[PDB]
């Protein structure tokens, strides 16, 4: 609830296993195979799409004023923005494994 | 020495950038870029299982 | 050769594009160019290093 | 076959869903 | 795409003398996420003529 | 774009997200071998 | 010669001659009975089903 | 780790150890998912298998 | 060099057996080498924590 | 970054918006360019520009 | 255009360079 | 025999003795 750091109140974790379960549904040796056979072909690929489908940028804002982002490309097939503005101290920094800072 | 001590000679070989080469040749010799295989029916027309 | 070989109509050998944007995580620095080939010239991209 | 035996039967007709149901998008950014 | 389809490349087994099963050509294709309708076209017209080989 | 808002002291940051068309489509030909292709029209990746 | 002519499997030679890649225009449309069956690997005509473990 | 560095996760298969999965670190799919549930499911309702 | 780079990791012992179904069609041969786990990088990952 | 599916090279016309470079993580450009410059080139002389 | 450009006055095309 | 050389392409591509002696 707080903002404090859990690094330097000496929390820490220790995993003692992971373990992968997965759920197969018993259907049919013969409607499976078939299903297989017509999923295996290049016509009935699978599709899926992002929820949220964007390219998030983050620039950076210091505690006044305004901004000015973005240079050129083609905008085919744009599908709109959405802003919104964070404060730095509590967006981390997802490029890296860690965030020293 | 005349006081020797027999012997047990080992051989070895050393390649130190090589990389070991086994062309899909018949006759494993470079003929051009493709081979004598690949374009052949059984290793074109059909799907074979590597091991 | 004296005729339809080089130009002599003021253009430059070399080249220096700056980026129109850079972004450098601390693992990457990525830089962002548009080259634009003349009019009439043409280049081969056995040039065009990184400097 | 005809797909009706891997569907529910309410009786004699099967149970089968409306043709155009496969298919999904839901996409937005907010 | 059902028009023009990748060929179903068989699987040999030989110990039984038979086919083993077939798959489609997932090995022999040329991507063309990188051309344009100029040369989609050209892809196109070859897939259909080696269909008709 | 111009943004103006109004003034924090905290250091900030904007989140401008381009919505774009970001799909995925699998295709599995033979048995444990399994092609995925990529598609952000938009703002390219591959 | 043998005494019979030896009846039973394909050798390699006429495998490929005979079973060329299959191009199937309109894939799996229609009855599950109609469907191109021995394209799956696991597959015996005889008491026609899928021979599992 | 989702659209991070280093710490990359794969789905490849054994046939040619050609990863399936890419991130680009320009999509959010934290952010993502949690749009999904919320315009899917009624998030109001707490849920314990995960969080 | 035009190929197909694949990595087999090695346990310090014994053998190992690559390799599903293919077509193999234009295919020009194979050429093989032993390199060491702590020096090759990871391929697809823009960095390599380990 | 040659091979990497996150950060690469996008070299395409300006508003072709289609990338004219693909990388497959299987393709070894750097090897490559190793065994090009050892075959075309006597490497037993240091030039001084690209190491 | 005149047949191309001139020549220094007093396979061509092509490369087959694979195998690694 | 032209079917035998290795071919450059459509076209196959194509110094029959030696003369190699001398004491020095």
């Amino acid at each position: 609830t707080l903002g404090n750091d859990l690094r330097v109140d000496g929390a820490t974790v220790n995993i003692t296993s992971v373990n992968l379960y997965a759920s197969f549904f018993p259907m049919s040796h013969n409607t499976a195979s078939t299903l297989e056979a017509m999923l295996r072909n290049d016509t009935n690929d699978q599709s899926f799409n992002d929820y949220l489908s964007a390219a998030n940028m983050l620039y950076p804002i210091p505690p006044n004023a305004t901004q000015l982002p973005i240079p050129s490309r083609n905008w085919a097939a744009f599908r709109g923005w959405s802003l919104t503005r964070l404060k730095q101290r509590e967006t981390p920094a997802l490029g890296s494994p860690f965030d020293p800072y | 020495d005349p006081r020797h001590a027999l012997r047990d000679p080992e051989r070895k070989f050393l390649c130190d950038r090589t990389l070991w080469r086994i062309p899909f040749s018949s006759n494993f010799m470079s003929m051009g870029s493709l081979t004598d295989l690949g374009q052949n029916l059984l290793y074109a027309n059909a799907a074979h299982a590597l091991d | 050769p004296t005729h339809d070989v080089t130009t002599e109509r003021s253009q430059r050998l070399q080249l220096r594009f700056v980026p129109v944007d850079r972004e450098d995580t601390q693992y990457s620095y990525k830089t962002r160019f548009q080259l634009a080939v003349g009019d009439n010239r043409v280049l081969d991209m056995a040039s065009t290093y990184f400097d | 076959y005809n797909y009706a035996a891997l569907a529910p039967r309410q009786g004699s007709r099967p149970m089968l869903s409306q043709w155009s149901g496969i298919g999904t998008h839901e996409m937005h950014g907010g | 795409s059902k028009e023009i389809p990748t060929p179903y490349v068989w699987t040999f087994q030989p110990q039984m003398g038979a086919a083993a099963g077939a798959s489609q050509d997932y090995s022999t294709r040329m991507n063309w996420f990188s051309a344009g309708p100029d040369m989609i076209h050209d892809v196109n017209n070859i897939r259909d003529a080696q269909n008709r080989i | 774009m111009t943004f103006e808002m109004d003034p924090i002291n905290e250091p900030t940051l904007l989140y401008v997200l381009f919505e774009v068309f970001d799909v995925a489509r699998v295709h599995q030909p033979h048995r444990g071998v399994i092609e995925v292709v990529y598609l952000r029209t938009p703002f390219s990746a591959g | 010669l043998p005494s019979r002519p030896r009846h039973g499997g394909i050798g390699s030679r006429q495998f490929v001659e005979e079973f060329v890649p299959a191009v199937y225009l309109n894939p799996y449309s229609g009855p599950p009975d109609s469907y191109p069956d021995q394209f799956i690997r696991h597959y015996n005509v005889y008491s026609n089903s899928v021979s599992g473990y | 780790y989702y659209n991070s560095g280093g710490n990359l996760g794969v789905l490849a298969g054994q046939s040619s150890q050609l990863n399936a999965v890419v991130d680009l670190q320009d999509r959010n799919t934290e952010l993502s998912y949690q749009m999904l549930l919320a315009n899917t499911t009624d998030r109001s309702r707490y849920f314990s298998m995960w969080n």
